[PDB]
């Protein structure tokens, strides 16, 4: 098989700027290289096939050259609505060994974040379940840290961040964290914290509530 | 340990030119009224060094490399510089030298010190009671795998700010060899300003410290005076130079202080000097070294090629053979090119196993083979280690070490007609899957069940080698394609198949490295007037110099002309009536290097005059320089 | 070409997986059906295909482990394969290799991820969430939709029957030891809660269970 490796794991680039994607294969990505198009909310779709033509409905500006295994995604004047997950390939012969992947996305002006903490609703005690859901949206860029403070102490263990796309809209940022607990340890802590460190704010937001409402 | 200080401010690197600064003792070894020749690590005259301050608006301390040798020059007053950092990579991972002064001892251990961010020196409460007493020590957190430890004589360091000018110097050299690091100390009253005093001094070992360890970078420590971050310095400065392995000349006198030095590689009138090996040069004209061009590139001036491999045989043949029938053809003793067949731009598959074609190219084989067959698009995929089915069960199997090429590309306007193409065949059913490698021909018929076939069709009796189905009212993935398979291993034979060839363009008048199909070398290309044979290469001279060659691709007879070199001549006075020197090189022209042009070469330094004086020092072929108003 | 995946997303270990990729929009009459395997990380792996006339050949991927069939009478095509392991947690989606009016098509469908366990289908509990009493206010008002409890993969979270859009940022599944949990938020600003009443709506494609819960500010003071 082909072993595809990329290098560059994202690029952020502005309208007017030139976007390149590197793909430097172990093997041969031999002449029929093509590129996916991921839309955000929608499924991939293909933008470039035999290297020099391109699918129907794209704009002259998505085209590509090189020579050898050391091929560039040519891209020239990217808009706002080219935020897309490029994978390269070969369409030479089956199978079809892929590539790690890079996410492309547009650089906007910074934003402010907010933290706000919610309390568990009592249909969760009911059952026997215990969990306390924090968010931390509309913010920019996506370098920033969500913790939690257990009754002071930091907490590591069970938590597991996730995050969507850039908005089309605002260009902002959504990132949370989970964490669930037993119905023995919920009656032993009393109150829980989250922040977040930004960079346009010297100190975090300490946001916090009390499970006796 | 974290808090760095708030006061560095971003300052560009400036340069300050010395005069006659870096000359130390070499050895421990006594001379009188010689020139000594030795090979060091010394720092050059006129050269460029570092530009920083130790001052309350610039405080900076960089990391600078150690391997190539530094050389240490600061002027002191009130006892800024305290200590150094000689560490690898500056963290506790490696071994580091710490050499500090905290006023009492000089402390010199060899442990895997953990440094901070930026470590630093200084004395608080500056208000009353100050008494210069060091309180501070934030050097390093911890200390592991210790292997020398010295303590010095005890003492007391003041650290008085004494107002007005610059009256201390202190240098030191800092320079590791195999191991044995030295420290060569001076102390001397200077009256300074701002800048570098431009005299001229000796350097003598202090102490010796036999380590054994690489020093890869180092570190200057400053100190800190105010009356955590927000604390200011005192007023001092630092430069850092750079030091090279060069030549030079060293004037002990009946004491032992150095005098005078001289720098072979730095004008052309100190490079008498070295030459004649001594100091007093009379008037005249003498060689001190040899002129010398060095290649630009080496080019293989191959226009096109010679030989070819039978390529055009295998991909661009009317007919092919079968799947089961393929016939193997030894690609060998010739020069194959596989950089045209990538960007051919007509091959829709073209796939290697193990290793590019871009990387084989420049890389030489012993065996090459090429199989060709032609079979449908749903059998194109088969040809790969690991497939199923029945191409690669039946008809050719692949090995798991594959280490060759595949080719295919659509033929489907000569491989099909109107009406269906019943020309190839495949084996269908086989009792046993097939060898990697092996050709199966055979005709029998296949017996699906227990009773006999007896070479006739019947119950359970199908003929294997069934026919293919080629129409062009088909779709796409049903087009014949003809399926090129390259098998390429490596044996005990030597290897036929090579040629990696690199052409540019056509230099003429430059000094470069021809490589051609039996003669290589250094010569300069130029016009010629020859009348070469077709069958000859090249020509000689008469004592076996080479000095003519004739382009095996391209009529042109280039003679092979040696660069430019010859010695090196210097016009230089005496040593208490001028400095002015003039270049002379020998036997080449002003071109290839107060320009004058001479038989013997070319006269750099000189003024072409026509008036005609008495020949006081002679330059060539009825030509002599002197001095006048 | 329109393309919709569907079947059951809950495969215990040895046992057979079945789906059907469906087409729409375009007959089998060219372009072949191909099968991709997506790890969980935008990381995806070739697993097989097959022809439109009969011809079923084999990936070296799955030698024995792999069986697809055709349907030319209604248009689909089926995907089996045989001991399913631990490792077959993820999703399989079909494309079509067609190339038609000298233009190069690939069309991809949704896909229906698969998730191997030993757990049976459990159905989602759509719990709401609203700040209390006691909990710290702002100018902009965040409204939660927390579901806790699901198996399996996948699922999708909407607001207003799909209707409301702005400020929705729906965060995918999680790797846990034994059940997930999803966190959907909204930007609503302080004139909507608690005046107004928002209602998230959590669809669920492995066994079509949609629970509808309305978001209340309970337990307050």
């Amino acid at each position: 098989d082909i072993v595809m490796t990329q290098s560059h794991k994202f690029m952020s680039t502005s309208v007017g700027h030139r976007v390149s994607i590197t793909c430097k294969a172990s093997q041969d990505v031999g002449n029929d290289v093509a590129w996916y198009q991921q839309k955000p909310g929608q499924s991939p779709k293909l933008l470039i096939y035999w290297a020099s033509t391109r699918h129907t409905g794209v704009p002259d500006r998505f085209t590509g050259s090189g020579s050898g295994t050391d091929f560039t995604l040519t891209i020239s004047n990217v808009q706002s609505e080219d935020l897309a997950d490029y994978f390269c390939q070969q369409y030479n012969r089956y199978p079809y060994t892929f590539g790690g992947g890079t996410k492309l996305e547009i650089k906007r002006a910074d934003a402010a974040p907010t933290v706000s903490i919610f309390p568990p609703s009592s249909e969760q005690l009911t059952s026997g379940g215990a969990s306390v859901v924090c968010f931390l949206n509309n913010f920019y860029p996506k370098d920033i840290n969500v913790k939690w403070k257990i009754d002071g102490s930091e907490r590591q263990n069970g938590v597991l961040n996730s995050w969507t796309d850039q908005d089309s809209k605002d260009s902002t940022y959504s990132m949370s964290s989970t964490l669930t607990l037993t119905k023995d340890e919920y009656e032993r802590h009393n109150s829980y914290t989250c922040e977040a460190t930004h960079k346009t704010s010297t100190s975090p937001i300490v946001k916090s509530f009390n499970r006796n409402e | 340990q974290c808090v760095n200080l708030t006061t560095r401010t971003q300052l560009p690197p400036a340069y300050t030119n010395s005069f006659t600064r870096g000359v130390y003792y070499p050895d421990k070894v006594f001379r009188s009224s010689v020139l000594h020749s030795t090979q060091d690590l010394f720092l050059p005259f006129f050269s460029n060094v570092t530009w920083f301050h130790a001052i309350h608006k610039r405080f900076d301390n960089p990391v600078l490399p150690f391997n190539d040798g530094v050389y240490f020059a600061s002027t002191e007053k009130s006892n800024i510089i305290r200590g150094w950092i000689f560490g690898t990579t500056l963290d506790s991972k490696t071994q580091s030298l710490l050499i500090v002064n905290n006023a009492t001892n000089v402390v010199i251990k060899v442990c895997e010190f953990q440094f901070c961010n930026d470590p630093f020196l200084g004395v608080y409460y500056h208000k009353n009671n100050k008494s210069w007493m060091e309180s501070e020590f934030r050097v390093y957190s911890s200390a592991n795998n210790c292997t020398f430890e010295y303590v010095s004589q005890p003492f007391l360091m003041d650290l008085e700010g004494k107002q007005g000018n610059f009256k201390n110097l202190r240098e030191f050299v800092f320079k590791n060899i195999d191991g044995y690091f030295k420290i060569y100390s001076k102390h001397t009253p200077i009256n300074l300003v701002r800048d570098l005093p431009q005299g001229f001094s000796a350097l003598e070992p202090l102490v010796d410290l036999p380590i054994g360890i690489n020093i890869t970078r180092f570190q200057t420590l400053l100190a800190l005076h105010r009356s955590s971050s927000g604390w200011t310095a005192g007023a001092a400065a630092y430069y850092v130079g750079y030091l090279q392995p060069r030549t030079f000349l060293l004037k002990y006198n009946e004491n032992g202080t150095i005098t005078d030095a001289v720098d072979c590689a730095l004008d052309p009138l100190s490079e008498t000097k070295c030459t004649l090996k001594s100091f007093t040069v009379e008037k005249g004209i003498y060689q001190t070294s040899n002129f010398r061009v060095q290649p630009t590139e080496s080019i293989v001036r191959f226009p096109n090629i010679t030989n070819l491999c039978p390529f055009g045989e295998v991909f661009n043949a009317t007919r092919f053979a079968s799947v089961y029938a393929w016939n193997r053809k030894r690609i060998s003793n010739c020069v194959a090119d596989y950089s045209v067949l990538y960007n051919s731009a007509s091959f829709s598959t073209f796939k290697c196993y193990g290793v590019s074609p871009t990387k084989l190219n420049d890389l030489c084989f012993t065996n090459v083979y090429a199989d060709s067959f032609v079979i449908r698009g749903d059998e194109v995929r088969q040809i790969a280690p690991g497939q199923t089915g029945k191409i690669a069960d039946y008809n050719y199997k692949l090995p798991d070490d594959f280490t060759g090429c595949v080719i295919a590309w659509n033929s489907n306007n000569l491989d099909s007609k109107v009406g269906g193409n019943y020309n190839y065949l495949y084996r269908l059913f086989r009792k046993s899957n097939l060898k990697p490698f092996e050709r199966d021909i055979s005709t029998e018929i296949y017996q699906a069940g227990s009773t006999p076939c007896n070479g006739v069709e019947g119950f359970n009796c199908y003929f294997p080698l069934q026919s293919y189905g080629f129409q062009p009212t088909n779709g796409v993935g049903y087009q014949p394609y003809r399926v090129v398979v390259l098998s390429f291993e490596l044996l005990h034979a030597p290897a036929t198949v090579c040629g990696p060839k690199k052409s540019t363009n056509l230099v003429k008048n430059k000094c470069v490295n021809f490589n051609f199909n039996g003669l290589t070398g250094t010569g300069v290309l130029t016009e010629s007037n020859k009348k070469f044979l077709p069958f000859q290469q090249f020509g000689r001279d008469i004592a076996d110099t080479t000095d003519a060659v004739r382009d095996p691709q391209t009529l042109e007879i280039l003679d092979i002309t040696p660069c430019s070199f010859g010695g090196v001549s210097v016009i230089t006075p005496g040593t208490n009536t001028s400095n002015q020197v003039a270049v002379l090189y020998q036997d080449v022209n002003c071109t290839e290097v107060n320009v004058f042009q001479t038989r013997a070469g070319c006269l750099i330094g000189a003024e072409h005059v026509n008036n005609s004086y008495e020949c006081d020092i002679p330059i060539g072929a009825g030509i002599c320089a002197s001095y006048q108003t | 070409v329109q393309l919709q995946e569907s079947g059951p997303s809950l495969v215990k270990p040895s046992q057979t997986l079945s789906l059907t990729c469906s087409v729409t929009g375009d007959s089998i009459t060219n372009g072949y059906w191909n099968w991709i395997r997506k790890f969980p990380g935008n990381k995806l792996e070739y697993m097989g295909y097959i022809s439109y006339s009969g011809s079923t050949y084999y990936s070296p991927s799955l030698k024995s482990r792999i069986s697809i069939t055709r349907d030319t009478s209604k248009n689909q095509h089926y995907l089996q394969l045989n001991s399913v392991t631990s490792e077959d947690t993820a999703t399989y989606y079909c494309a079509s290799d067609y190339h038609g009016s000298k233009y190069y098509f690939d069309y991809w469908g949704q896909g229906t991820t698969l998730t191997v366990s030993s757990a049976k289908t459990t159905p989602p509990s759509v719990y709401p969430l609203a700040p209390g009493s006691a909990a710290q206010t702002n100018s902009m008002v965040t409204l939660g939709c927390l579901v806790k409890g699901y198996f399996p993969e996948p699922v999708t979270v909407t607001w207003n029957s799909g209707s409301l859009s702005s400020g929705v940022h729906t965060f995918p599944a999680v790797l846990q030891s034994d059940l997930y949990t999803l966190s959907s938020s909204v930007t609503v600003p302080s004139s909507t809660w608690p005046s107004e009443t928002v209602t998230c709506n959590v669809a669920h494609p492995a066994s079509s269970t949609k629970v509808d819960k309305k978001i209340v500010p309970r337990d307050c003071g």
